[PDB]
RNA sequence: UUGUUAGGACCUAAACUCAAUAACGAAAGUAAUUCUAGUCAUUUAUAAUACACGACAGCUAAGACCCAAACUGGGAUUAGAUACCCCACUAUGCUUAGCCAUAAACCUAAAUAAUUAAUUAACAAAACUAUUUGCCAGAGAACUACUAGCCAUAGCUUAAAACUCAAAGGAC
């Protein structure tokens, strides 16, 4: 009789859904921007964010990776869908991050297998693990700072050039001291 | 440029070409075979196989040249090196046997260790955020770190010297003072680093 | 207040990995919805506002879950071309 | 008569006491200076003004207190030299009172040209015969082009209608010289229809003339009060004792901004946004504050009192201690 | 034969000790992480105050008082006072969801204290007091 | 003041998760738990000048008071800021009696029984037949003037004309 979902069913149907049995060219393993592509890539980034967190903090990948307990900063797939860029949260310790980077990357192939096997995502492209460049720079600006040595222990204000205006005044003081488209032509015979 | 992108920079290392074939890494061995089917840029007028050619000093010469006067700029560098060699020989002869050991009389080695003492690890980039100019601590590359040391030297001598002193006499007196970590060019490095600590928390504004 | 302390929302640190334990506690609170609940209790959401948000989030979850099904369903046919050249 | 407005707040803020040296950079009629010398008869005070008439008033009033008040004549910029000629006797000044605006005597007297309501020559110059070559408002209106003249109205008078008002002056001066205050008022009131002559109601809920902004603009430009004020506050800080209390009264926003920005470490140089994407919030500073603001909180006089002195309605009292 | 995330059940007998004390005896580090100030207090298992700190007491002011690095300094300060009093193991009950929620726990670790567990006690009313009105921006 | 209390009091106020549910009721509205009372048969549609209801705000008297909060005061911002932001605190939101009778009270869908083909103005929510009542007749003037009724008195319901215009309005 009264359905709360009716209010927003038609609005969310153009924002979060497209019609027709068409899959994108990118989504294949091997142009003009479309709205369906934005939907087809937004949902994958959410599924992979949900599904790639069910591997890092779960025991399937490995015992060391399970112990790593890697939370993820964000997941973002390329528009071409050639590969993925799984950003991961990066602790302050640079050395540990370097080791964690290598560990995750080695299991990238197996992690993909785990998702593809479970059937959450049928055709997942190769995965990558990247460190946020912002985080790396902030760490580097701290490393170099520690290494670094600090050594041994009026008219223009208001906006009117009062001086120039005074000269202009003193200088002045020195001087002081729809019709042709009708059928008329056709109906007369002027051809 | 009149060179097409397919041209390769020339390799002017005399020993590299005459090395025995087995002494070359296969990566280097592969490049040599590839280069046989490529175009090579002509060598620069100042690019030679001379054993006395130092890239760092040649670069420092070009940063002093004004209006393409290479003869004058090279003469100024030649006079400087000599003024440094003559200044250390005087000290060496007028020093005890124990002190004589420490004294360094190589001008080429005083120049390189001088510049390296002036190089700064971190620099600053000027940024206008919300209509206010802020300079954020940046980590300097190997190229930016080297350029700043040479630029700071050529600017202390050009400007902050007496009117009748000459560049071979101010530059020689500064390479040696930087060589001992006492000069004003070193003081510029210390100020740059000290300011970075002041703006330590303002690096977040970086977007590049 | 009348319950027992240190049973609810408590995690134990393993081998002095205090960061790993904190990361686990956050996933527990986020999964149970406490994080979202505490976020929205800072200010007051009006009853009409609350209903509009819940109806939109429900419809967004339906269309998202349905779009996942359609991609997964249509991704089975995603394979090397068998009739290359025709 | 014009009672010194908000003098009680100044007197309490200054707390004039024996053995303290004070300065007044705007003696004028001397009402404020006399109030400081009444609370404490043993206080030491120095007076200054740009008007030779005002200086004579101080010299005449120096008989009342032979050494407690010291009279001086000159601008804010020339104040440092005048106090330097005296020597180090001002030295560590406990308080500098920088009241602003036109003197009660200056604007009450029609001959001085400050009053548009009365008919007098268009002098509008606080300086008297001390400098006879200082251009008057008559020279300013008759000499400057629309571009220059409009900027004076827009920048110093906050004139909303700057191009129309400026053009009327340029046309009127060509027809006849603009030499009288009422002549200029009619010229400004002629750029618009007759309805707008007396229409611009104020926050007071009292109507005002349409050329009040032109007289304020010319008053500040002829005497360059704003630029000279920038140097007066800077010289007061130099001559202000550490722990000394500064007290200023700002009757319009332009002077208030310089006093408001100065006492909070902000700079008048700061560029201006123009009602597009202003970052009041972001959805920092070179150095910290250099003052202990006894009364950062500002207020106008009481509305009942304002009726008695409408000229002082917008008086904002800004008090600070040197750091 | 595995580690249990679940705290030793109170009232029973367990095989886990820390410096010869049971779980019920380890001192507690109460961290209140708000959006402006992060306070920290350490108490004994009998509810006796041992250390106290906060971004404000360390000397931060205004918006600096509510940063991650400000809470880290406050945690290091609380650790040092507690370490002097004779504390090596702490149970971290972290109330609040502010910026220095984690940083305060990191400072305590940097200060030489060994956290054995982390509890969360952020107040969650079950229906309670009407929150203040939404801010318009 | 603050933090902790596996200390005491309070029973004011409001009912997380469940709820990704779509139930109950004429509508308004209603979801912490328990118990008591309780919804039900007129063939069906069709009612006002009658009767009984009717969110929130508001009024009347006596209480309550954790938190929220018109107004007001204080602080910022601004050319100004009677605002947006910060802080404090009222009317008020609560209970018990009575009044008030208004909502974008909107599924912007009167009810009921059929049909899905011999049917695209557009958009929304596919089209369409029959029955009964209500309502509409260019826009503004006009949720207005006057009239009558009303616990309503700066109120509600009922509701014009002069005069002005050649458009107003809906969808794409
Ligand atoms: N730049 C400047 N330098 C010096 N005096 C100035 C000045 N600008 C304005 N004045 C003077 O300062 C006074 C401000 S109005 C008068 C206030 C004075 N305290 C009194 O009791 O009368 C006037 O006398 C005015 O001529
Ligand atoms: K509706
Ligand atoms: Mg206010
Ligand atoms: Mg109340
Ligand atoms: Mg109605
Ligand atoms: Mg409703
Ligand atoms: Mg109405
Ligand atoms: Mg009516
Ligand atoms: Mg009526």
């Amino acid at each position: 009789s009264k359905n709360l979902l009716k209010k927003f069913a038609s609005k969310t149907r153009k924002k979060f859904w497209y019609e027709g049995p068409s899959l994108g060219s990118h989504l294949t393993p091997r142009k003009k921007t479309r709205k369906e592509d934005s939907i087809r890539l937004r949902v994958l980034n959410g599924l992979l964010y949900k599904s790639l967190t069910e591997l890092l903090c779960t025991p399937q990948v490995s015992q060391e990776v399970y112990d790593l307990n890697v939370e993820l900063s964000k997941v973002s797939v390329t528009s071409d869908f050639s590969a993925c860029r799984v950003y991961w949260k990066t602790g302050v310790s640079a050395e540990q991050n370097k080791h964690t980077e290598s560990v995750l990357q080695r299991s990238a192939a197996y992690m993909r297998h785990l998702l593809i096997s479970q059937q959450t995502l049928r055709n997942v492209p190769p995965i990558v693990f990247v460190q946020d460049k912002r985080d790396l720079v902030l760490a580097e600006v701290d490393r170099l700072l520690a290494e670094a040595d600090f050594g041994p222990p009026h008219p223009n204000l208001c906006g009117i050039d009062h001086e120039a205006l005074n000269k202009q005044i003193m200088e002045y003081k020195r001087k002081k001291e729809h019709r042709d488209a009708s059928p008329r032509s056709f109906l007369l015979g002027e051809e | 440029s009149r060179y097409a992108p397919e041209f390769r920079e020339p390799l002017i290392d005399k020993e590299y070409y005459r090395k025995p074939v087995a002494e070359l890494t296969e990566e280097e061995k592969y490049d040599q075979e590839l280069k046989k089917t490529q175009f090579i840029k002509a060598a620069a007028a100042t690019e030679t196989s001379s054993v006395f050619a130092d890239p760092v000093i040649s670069k420092f010469t070009n940063m002093m040249m004004k209006g393409g006067n290479k003869v004058l700029a090279r003469s100024l560098m030649a006079q400087t090196l000599e003024a440094v060699k003559r200044k250390q020989f005087e000290k060496y002869r007028a020093a005890s046997a124990e002190e004589q050991a420490t004294i360094e009389r190589n001008p080429y080695r005083i120049f390189h260790e001088a510049l390296k003492n002036c190089e700064p690890v971190i620099g600053l980039v000027p940024i206008l955020k919300g209509g206010h100019f802020y300079q954020v601590p940046v980590p300097l590359a190997d190229r930016r770190r080297r350029f700043l040391a040479m630029k700071w030297m050529i600017t202390e001598c050009r400007e902050n010297k007496p009117r009748r002193t000459l560049m071979p006499e101010k530059l020689s007196h500064e390479l040696l003072e930087a060589f001992h970590n006492r000069g004003p060019v070193i003081k510029r490095k210390h100020n740059m680093h000290k300011m970075a600590e002041a703006n330590r928390a303002l690096a977040h504004y970086r977007w590049w | 207040a009348k319950h027992l302390k240190f049973i609810a929302r408590t995690v134990m640190v393993q081998e002095g990995n205090v960061e790993g334990a904190y990361r686990t506690l956050n996933r527990i609170l986020t999964t149970d919805g406490l994080t979202e609940v505490i976020s929205r209790r800072r200010y007051y959401e009006k009853p009409c506002r609350r209903r509009q948000r819940e109806s939109y989030e429900t419809c967004r979850r339906i269309y998202n879950m349905e779009m996942a099904r359609k991609i997964n369903f249509l991704m089975r046919k995603n394979r090397a071309d068998p009739w290359l050249g025709c | 008569l014009h009672i010194p407005v908000m003098v009680d707040q100044v007197v309490h803020c200054l707390a004039p006491q024996k053995g303290q040296v004070f300065l007044d950079m705007t003696f004028g009629s001397g009402g404020h200076t006399r109030a400081i010398l009444q609370k404490e008869p043993d206080v030491m005070v120095y007076a200054l003004d740009r008007d030779p008439v005002a200086y004579a008033i101080a010299e005449q009033l120096s008989r009342l207190y032979p050494t407690q008040i010291q009279a001086l004549l000159g601008q804010f910029s020339q104040a440092e030299a005048l106090l330097m000629k005296a020597g180090v006797q001002p030295g560590t000044i406990d308080g500098i009172l920088m009241d602003l605006g036109c003197s009660s005597m200056q604007l009450d007297a029609p001959e001085r040209g400050f009053s548009l309501r009365k008919d007098g020559p268009l002098d509008m110059r606080m300086d008297g015969d001390r400098y006879p070559d200082t251009p008057t408002a008559s020279d300013v209106v008759n000499a400057l082009d629309q571009q220059a003249l409009a900027s004076i109205l827009r920048a110093y008078g906050e004139e909303k209608h700057a191009k129309k008002i400026a053009s009327a002056i340029i046309q009127a001066r060509s027809t006849y010289p603009i030499s009288r205050t009422q002549q200029l008022a009619s010229i400004v009131a002629g750029a618009f229809p007759p309805s707008a002559v007396y229409a611009r109601k104020d926050l007071l809920q009292r109507s005002t003339h349409i050329a009040t902004k032109t007289f304020q603009a010319l008053r500040i430009f002829v005497n360059n009060e704003l630029n000279e004020l920038y140097a007066g506050l800077r010289t007061a800080e130099k001559f202000l004792k550490t722990g000394g209390r500064l007290v200023a009264l700002s009757f319009h926003s332009l002077e208030d901004r310089i006093v408001k920005r100065f006492l909070l470490g902000i700079s008048m140089t700061e560029r201006f946004n123009l009602s597009i994407r202003q970052k009041v919030k972001q959805t920092s500073v070179r150095a910290p504050l250099k003052w202990e603001l006894i009364h950062k909180k500002v207020l106008t006089p009481e509305d009942q009192d304002v009726q008695d002195n409408p000229r002082g309605r917008s008086a904002k009292l800004r008090a600070a201690i040197k750091l | 034969s595995r580690f249990s995330l679940y705290p030793p059940v109170p009232g029973q007998e367990s095989s886990l000790q820390w410096a010869g004390m049971k779980f019920e005896d380890v001192p507690i580090a109460h961290i209140k992480a708000t959006y402006n100030n992060t306070q920290i207090q350490v108490v004994s298992a009998t509810n006796a105050s041992l250390a106290r700190a906060s971004c404000g007491t360390e000397g931060f002011r205004n918006a600096k008082k509510g940063t991650g690095i400000a809470a880290q300094t406050a945690g290091i300060a609380a650790a040092a006072k507690a370490t002097g009093k004779g504390v090596t193991h702490i149970r971290v009950v972290v109330k609040g969801m502010g910026p220095g929620r984690w940083s305060a726990i990191k400072g305590l670790t940097m200060g030489g204290l060994e956290v054995i567990s982390i509890t969360d006690n952020t107040p969650v009313p079950h229906x309670g007091c009407r929150p203040r009105k939404a801010r318009r921006l």
